[PDB]
RNA sequence: GCUCGUAGGUGGUUUGUCGCGUUGUUCGUGAAAUCUCACGGCUUAACUGUGAGCGUGCGGGCGAUACGGGCAGACUAGAGU
RNA sequence: UUCGGAGAUACUCGAGUGGCGAACGGGUGAGUAACACGUGGGUGAUCUGCCCUGCACUUCGGGAUAAGCCUGGGAAACUGGGUCUAAUACCGGAUAGGACCACGGGAUGCAUGUCUUGUGGUGGAAAGCGCUUUAGCGGUGUGGGAUGAGCCCGCGGCCUAUCAGCUUGUUGGUGGGGUGACGGCCUACCAAGGCGACGACGGGUAGCCGGCCUGAGAGGGUGUCCGGCCACACUGGGACUGAGAUACGGCCCAGACUCCUACGGGAGGCAGCAGUGGGGAAUAUUGCACAAUGGGCGCAAGCCUGAUGCAGCGACGCCGCGUG
């Protein structure tokens, strides 16, 4: 199917991540259909921004996020907005 | 290796598909003989039976829906031209 | 690496004194070697070579690193010589020397190497560290009251303090108002010959 | 509670390539051969070079002679080598 | 060695039109990384992240007609009789 | 209860049937001068499992066999028979429009036409399992998305004329066949064309690109790490299963090679990671972990992952710092 995943594009010990919409039959650092965010697990808690309307578009059209990406969507409130749940912001 | 299971299931599937396709081929040749005779009487239901068999094969997944439709159209037009 | 050799020989070859201080002069002429008294041919390559030598041994920079500093300077907008001087001047050990905390350049380098300073509360021990505009430089609070650092606590009057950095009271701290302009700050050399050397 | 089939999404139909050229051959049973010329700057020297092509076009009703500047529209592979269809014979030969 | 001539290349003055060349603008595309400029983070740097460039191009729409070209004419200075 | 054996009812589970996966990921660059690649288009000529979403339905039956048990053959690799039992395995029906044929309407155009509708005549599925009680998983037909893929075309990027004539399914048409799809893709017949000095046909070399090196630039050289596409998997050919196959760790045949054999017959494929011999001027450890990300199956916990994340070794390179 279509996944929203994390691609490691940092250096040897600083795992920077981009939140990419990619087909499942693709290598981890392959050509993404669309990058819609980034995730840095090294800042004060961490650094997280999602587009929040392209994310909604992909979730509505049928992309299935992986489990860390689901965690980020729950943090940012986009997943709650998409499904129809009370807390639309939880950072 | 444990692809031996796939090896066996592939053989079973091959046998089933071969049987089905052979049955459709015999139905089609029978209809072709009927149309070549041109009596227009028995062909009128041999067409129905053959088209039903083609649809059944397509639903079983031995052939593709487009192939079934192609053959059905060809046979129906062959009947109409006689 | 580092040179770690007689500085007077290196000044005598280039016909210019680069050290000053207690060992300011060797009290003798400039035959830098056995044949040092010869009146020798003066090529055009020699002037550029020795000017770049003066630039390197004023700061104790190595050829490979100076080369990179050259691409930075020529690649920077503006001019070239003043940018090269600004880059070579913003080095943290040079800042330590110019802020009147050092007898020479080598010992300022050693004080920076042995980690006697913090910039934004960050322990640094690389001499080639580049200071910036609005940088504060603070001595490690657990490193003061040491003899070679407190000998410069009272001798802060003779050598002038340039007009881009600033020192403060007994807590010896440095503030950088803006990046320097070495062309108007103490050039013992012409920067227009390094550029010509790096074109052949 | 689109309670039946959802219609479509709107789309713009793609445009095929239309070109104008001179008929070269016709003795080919419902096929016409048209010569197309184009000019394009030289990659290095900058001069404008003129080159000619030869496409093969379709005539369900074969009426086109030598000369006969014609208009063509490229289509699906109607044959092994035919990809063009005759549109209209404008300014028929003298 | 010299000439004639095939394809090709190039072409006098002037009117109108087309807008192929040419040129203006806008939309799409020109993946990411690499490269350049500015920051941001590893004690500095190499390295790394972000933003803008670049991506010379190609396709679609809408303008211009000086020059080249096409199409329809005119002229006698070149060419010929 | 034997006092060393019993009892599928029972969590749990070796072997087995069934589903899904195994076509991704990983390697190499031999072949290939080609729509292989790059860039821009077309597909009214096409397909697309799982995922999203709208609308419908989930209805009756039936016969077997794997496994088990008893046997036969064989040196093995394997294999024959008789009984015996299921399923979301298989088969046959009922109803179900995006199947088909014929006749019509309404929209649009880019010639085939396309889209949407009406009538008549033919047809085409499904599968149940679980539940500490709103555990939960499912199944089939279709309209529409997203995704991936196929096919066609314009333009672009080597050397060679001491290679000048190439072509007969060849070029085109008609009727059939075939395909998911147009098409000489195939066939019967008919016509006599098609390509070529703007280099056909032939020979040499070569994976292509984003890029890398150099250069003031234009250019020149190059395609190694990384990323995209292509090709291949001992050599050559072929198909099957499937949504999807160059089918690296699948099948069949032929060939070379290595091995087993009771001589009748069998087995294998590091251009996966690590490693060995050889060649060479020259290039590494039979390392650790699924902790993170991606991937497959499962309701999930989970299980698998030499992808990957790191470590070891080599100044092999760039950068930085010391020997005051
Ligand atoms: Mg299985
Ligand atoms: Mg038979
Ligand atoms: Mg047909
Ligand atoms: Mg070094
Ligand atoms: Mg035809
Ligand atoms: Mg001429
Ligand atoms: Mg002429
Ligand atoms: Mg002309
Ligand atoms: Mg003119
Ligand atoms: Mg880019
Ligand atoms: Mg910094
Ligand atoms: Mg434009
Ligand atoms: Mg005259
Ligand atoms: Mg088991
Ligand atoms: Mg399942
Ligand atoms: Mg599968
Ligand atoms: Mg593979
Ligand atoms: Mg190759
Ligand atoms: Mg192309
Ligand atoms: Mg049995
Ligand atoms: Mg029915
Ligand atoms: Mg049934
Ligand atoms: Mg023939
Ligand atoms: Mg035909
Ligand atoms: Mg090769
Ligand atoms: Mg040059
Ligand atoms: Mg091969
Ligand atoms: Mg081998
Ligand atoms: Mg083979
Ligand atoms: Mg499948
Ligand atoms: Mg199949
Ligand atoms: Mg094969
Ligand atoms: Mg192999
Ligand atoms: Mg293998
Ligand atoms: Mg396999
Ligand atoms: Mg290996
Ligand atoms: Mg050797
Ligand atoms: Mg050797
Ligand atoms: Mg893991
Ligand atoms: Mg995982
Ligand atoms: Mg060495």
């Amino acid at each position: 199917a279509v996944k929203i995943k994390l691609t490691r594009l940092g250096k040897i010990r600083n795992p920077q991540y981009r939140v990419a919409v990619a087909d499942a039959r693709t290598r981890r650092d392959g050509r993404a259909i669309e990058v819609i965010g980034r995730y840095h697990p090294k800042e004060e808690p961490s650094l997280i921004e999602i587009n929040s309307e392209r994310a909604q578009y992909w979730l509505s059209v049928g992309a299935q996020p992986t489990e860390p990406v689901l965690k980020l969507l729950k943090i940012t409130g986009d997943w709650q907005k998409f499904k129809g749940l009370p807390g639309a912001q939880g950072r | 290796k444990s692809q031996q299971k796939r090896n066996r299931t592939n053989e079973r599937a091959r046998l089933r598909n071969k049987a089905v396709k052979s049955s459709l081929r015999t139905a089609v040749r029978a209809f072709r003989e009927a149309a070549h005779a041109g009596d227009k009487a028995k062909a009128a239901e041999l067409l129905a039976s053959t088209n039903r068999k083609l649809d059944k094969a397509a639903s079983k997944g031995v052939i593709h829906k487009n192939q079934a439709a192609n053959k059905k159209s060809a046979l129906a037009q062959a009947l109409n031209k006689l | 690496a580092r040179y770690t050799g007689p500085v007077t020989r290196k000044s005598r070859r280039l016909r210019t004194d680069l050290v000053g201080g207690d060992q300011a002069f060797e009290k003798r002429p400039y035959p830098p070697g056995q044949h040092g008294r010869a009146r020798i041919k003066e090529s055009e390559y020699l002037l550029q070579l020795q000017e770049k030598q003066k630039a390197r041994f004023t700061y104790g920079v190595m050829e490979k690193q100076f080369r990179r500093y050259y691409e930075e300077a020529v690649r920077q907008p503006g001019k070239t010589g003043e940018e090269l001087l600004k880059i070579l001047e913003s080095r943290l050990d040079n800042v330590i020397y110019r802020a009147g905390l050092a007898r020479t350049r080598r010992m300022a380098r050693q004080l920076v190497s042995h980690g006697h300073f913090n910039v934004n509360g960050v322990h640094v021990n690389v001499p080639s560290y580049r200071v910036s505009q609005y940088d504060i430089v603070d001595v490690r609070d657990k490193s003061l009251n040491t003899v070679p650092f407190q000998i410069a606590r009272e001798t802060a009057g003779e050598r002038p303090i340039p007009s881009w950095l600033q020192v403060v009271g007994e807590r010896q701290r440095v503030l950088i108002h803006q990046l320097p302009e070495r062309a108007q700050i103490d050039v013992p050399l012409t920067e227009q010959l390094i550029v010509e050397y790096y074109s052949k | 509670k689109g309670p039946k089939h959802t219609p479509r999404t709107p789309k713009p139909r793609g445009r095929r390539k239309t070109r104008i050229g001179y008929v070269v051959s016709d003795k080919m049973q419902k096929t016409i051969v048209v010569e197309l010329e184009d000019r394009m700057r030289h990659p290095l020297y900058g001069k404008i070079i003129r080159t000619t092509k030869k496409v093969k076009a379709h005539d369900e009703d074969s009426v086109a002679g030598i000369g006969d500047r014609v208009s063509l529209m490229e289509t699906r592979p109607l044959s092994a080598t035919k990809r063009w269809r005759l549109v209209e014979i404008l300014e028929k030969a003298k």
